């Protein structure tokens, strides 16, 4: 899993910042796109993050995953 | 404190905006906004309090725990139950909390 | 396409040239500026502002209600310059 990557939502993983589905819950199952980045520090310091997966979708949206909840492609 | 007042209307609004709500027991709520204030006026970003980090400098130029943190911005689930969906056990018909109910818990 | 935002801040003024593609708070902390910001995704209020003049594109925020956009305050985090403007930083506490 390094930055670049295109994964796949593979684990059901509901959200309420989508865009389209504005406070409304939506799952971004069968979505794909790519790893914009993997939260683990910040300048050598360690982060305590517990959703790294940082992965961009189309045009202006982007969601936190865990491991499992994505795939490689 | 002035930054309590702060972080107090912060969550008071934030509930209301996210359709959250406040645990039954205010006194949880409570503890929860006198961290963030703390951390707030410790750091100048109200960090996650509920939480344990080797690196609380780090972490709010990180933004990850940065109140509201990304685990509630993207799927409303706040570990410190200080926003909660109606739907949840804990969740109580609250949104809003008495400054003194906060002040209270200042003095401990 | 970039516009000059004039900020106020408490230690004075400063104006700097934000791309109309670039956030405020960000453009901001390009000159070396130090405002305040805790989401940086405009679900709080800890990077609130308040436009004096000119416009700002902030579709991208959810804390602030309508009575407080109608009132000027904006979230420099997730705000796009709409043209030139001059924004007040460090206006959470008018807020409420
Ligand atoms: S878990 Fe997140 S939303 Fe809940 S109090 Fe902590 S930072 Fe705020
Ligand atoms: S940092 Fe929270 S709305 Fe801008």
């Amino acid at each position: 899993m390094n930055v670049g990557d295109r994964v796949r939502v593979t684990s059901s993983v509901v959200v309420y910042h989508h865009p389209e589905h504005a406070k409304t819950a939506f799952d971004l199952q069968g979505m794909e796109g790519e790893v914009a980045a993997v939260l683990t520090g910040w300048q050598g310091r360690p982060i305590s993050a517990n959703l790294p997966v940082l992965v961009k979708f189309e045009q202006a949206f982007k969601a936190h995953f865990r491991p499992d909840e994505v795939t490689l492609i | 404190a002035a930054t309590l007042a702060a972080m107090k209307n912060f969550a008071e609004q934030y509930a209301k905006r996210t359709d959250t709500y406040f645990c039954s027991d205010l006194s949880v709520t409570a503890v929860v906004i006198e961290g963030l204030a703390r951390h707030k006026e410790e750091l100048g970003s109200p960090l996650c309090p509920c939480r344990h980090y080797e690196d609380k400098e780090a972490e709010v130029k990180n933004t990850f725990w940065n109140c509201p943190c990304v685990p509630m911005r993207e799927r409303k689930e706040c570990h410190c139950m200080l926003f909660l969906t109606p739907d949840n056990d804990f969740a109580g018909d609250a949104q809003d909390i008495p400054m003194e109910t906060l002040e209270e818990k200042k003095a401990s | 396409a970039s516009y000059t935002v004039k900020l106020i801040t408490p230690d004075g003024e400063s104006s700097i040239e934000c791309s109309d593609d670039t956030y405020i708070l960000d453009a901001a902390e390009e000159a070396g500026l130090e405002l305040p910001y805790s989401c940086r995704a405009g679900a709080c209020s800890t990077c609130a502002g308040k436009i004096t003049a000119g416009s700002v594109d902030q579709s991208d925020q959810s804390f602030l209600d309508d009575d407080q956009i109608e009132a000027g305050y904006v979230l420099t985090c997730v705000a796009y310059p709409t043209s030139d403007c001059t924004i007040e930083t460090h206006k959470e506490e008018d807020l409420y």
